[PDB]
């Protein structure tokens, strides 16, 4: 009787834990996928931010994303990308009335799509890849001044 | 007639640009709608199975 | 012997299929939530398209998203949202020189962020609502003419 009781309880428990391990394995594979994807995205945004800092247009305290965001929190609270892009175009058009002798001209600077974007990840990550494709483009202005 | 000629040319330029914009917006929203329906049908098939 | 063998075999199998049913029902609930979410999102996008067509700026051959894309897909590879916005503004400013009498003005429009985004869909779905938030806004140009 004791052996039958033990074997019955084990017979019930073992399948439960086997299915639980199945779920755990699925979610662990998903977690590894997510970790690799977000590591790559963090490296890409790091590369972007290091690129912009190199221009020297804006100075920053340190190479920490939280510190940099804190430094400029005001502007993020103040404007939004569409607004500033529109008004930058407006200012560029207007102020070429005065400055035309300097022969301004703008040209967007862009970053190549990282090759690892190809290693398809699925639905949940596609929006972020699209977002990066949209935001990666940025505008520059150059002016001829005494050669 | 001359004044209206100039203004009509300007309005033609404007309307062509605005039509490009509207075509783009409609196409983009139609594509998103298409994708939403695709995912819905896939999910409904999954539920039935 | 056959009866004892059968009862032992069934003792083994029954818990296994109960566990399988547990996992299957969990997955079924997840899939049902997915289907409901995508139902609501697809209907929201259909409402978006109907609202935009109602403006009449573009003629629609067949009210079918696949057909509608087929009616215009060439443009989607022709332009990009931000680039198109910039060039639209560039044209709009220049032509403001000519049409002063009409007194052009441009104002944005926004759809009511659906309340059902409040429901606890979970992190998986959040990126799609962000896509909607970004894409929902649109620009309209209006001119004052003969009252």
């Amino acid at each position: 009787r004791e052996a039958t009781e033990g074997i019955n309880h084990l017979l019930e428990t073992i399948p439960q834990k086997k299915a639980k391990q199945e779920t755990c394995q699925n979610e662990l594979a998903a977690a590894k996928t997510s970790a690799e994807f977000w590591s790559n995205m963090a490296d890409e945004w790091e590369q972007m931010v290091r690129a912009d800092i190199a221009r020297g247009f804006v100075e920053v305290v340190e190479m920490d994303p939280v510190k940099i965001v804190k430094q400029l929190e005001s502007i993020l609270g103040k404007y939004d990308r569409s607004k500033l892009n529109e008004q930058l175009t407006k200012t560029f058009i207007n102020e070429q009335i005065f400055l035309t002798e300097y022969r301004m001209f703008e040209y967007p600077e862009e970053t190549e799509r990282p090759e690892w974007f190809s290693k398809e990840w699925g639905e949940y990550y596609e929006p972020f890849m699209n977002e990066w494709n949209q935001l990666q483009s940025r505008r520059l202005i150059l002016m001829e001044y005494k050669g | 007639l001359e004044q209206l000629e100039r203004e009509f040319a300007s309005s033609s330029r404007l309307v062509n640009q605005y039509h490009s914009y509207n075509q783009y917006i409609l196409a983009e929203r139609a594509g998103k709608w298409q994708d939403a329906l695709k995912r819905y049908t896939v999910a409904e098939e999954h539920v039935k199975g």
